[PDB]
């Protein structure tokens, strides 16, 4: 009713794109209502 | 249009056009995050995509069909997220993914940070296949986002 999609493109790997952002390692727990939080 | 690909996740109900999320269409399957859409109707057009699975805590939904994407990180090799931020077009942002440590397992996370309304976002591996949704994360102590890869079971 409310909600609705419209496209934004393929689905495919650039070979060009930028690199960036970190590789954290991090203890989380997930919770029933499916949030994380930082242990 | 079930015409595969990545799609944006706009409501009316608010100021002008809002987005809400992102989702993967796939196989006839439309995926997103649960959060994003709250299980509710969808719609492509003239048609309506009804909801057909979903889980609160994975934090995922499938519409018109189950879960079809399957790929995983490989735990070693970079991927891409397609990041599809309101107003902005569809583009790849490279990353090596870190790792949630969970008691019942490890997952790959990415750090990158977008606006909420890019909730649902696939990562990609190498051969272009999604490996999971962008959007359920935690806050750092620097402050900065993590979002794990959530992929869901087929
Ligand atoms: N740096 C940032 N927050 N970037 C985020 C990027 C959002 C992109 C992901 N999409 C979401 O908007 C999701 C939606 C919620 C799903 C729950 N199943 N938000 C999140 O993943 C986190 C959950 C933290 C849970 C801690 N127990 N909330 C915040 O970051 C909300 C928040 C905001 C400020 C302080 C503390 C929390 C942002 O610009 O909102």
């Amino acid at each position: 009713v409310d909600m609705y999609i419209e496209r934004a493109g393929d689905i495919t790997w650039e070979k060009d794109a930028e690199v960036t952002g970190n590789s954290p390692r991090l203890d989380v727990a997930l919770d029933e209502s499916g949030d994380f939080s930082l242990v | 249009e079930t015409t595969d690909g990545v799609y944006r996740v706009m409501t009316r109900r608010l100021l002008g056009s809002t987005q809400v999320g992102v989702g993967v269409m796939q196989e006839g399957v439309f995926h997103t995050m649960w959060h994003v859409t709250k299980g509710a109707a969808l719609r492509s057009g003239e048609g309506r995509l009804d909801p057909y699975w979903g889980d609160v805590k994975q934090d995922l939904v499938s519409y018109c069909g189950p879960w079809k994407l399957d790929a995983a990180w490989d735990g070693l090799s970079e991927v891409q997220l397609l990041a599809v931020p309101p107003g902005e077009r569809a583009k790849n942002i490279q990353t090596l993914p870190g790792i949630f440590k969970t008691k019942d397992g490890d997952i790959g996370a990415v750090a990158l940070d977008y606006p909420a309304g890019t909730s649902g976002s696939p990562i990609l591996d190498k051969c272009g296949r999604v490996i999971g949704l962008y959007g359920n994360g935690v806050v750092i102590k620097n402050g900065s986002y993590v979002s794990a890869i959530t992929q869901g079971k087929r």
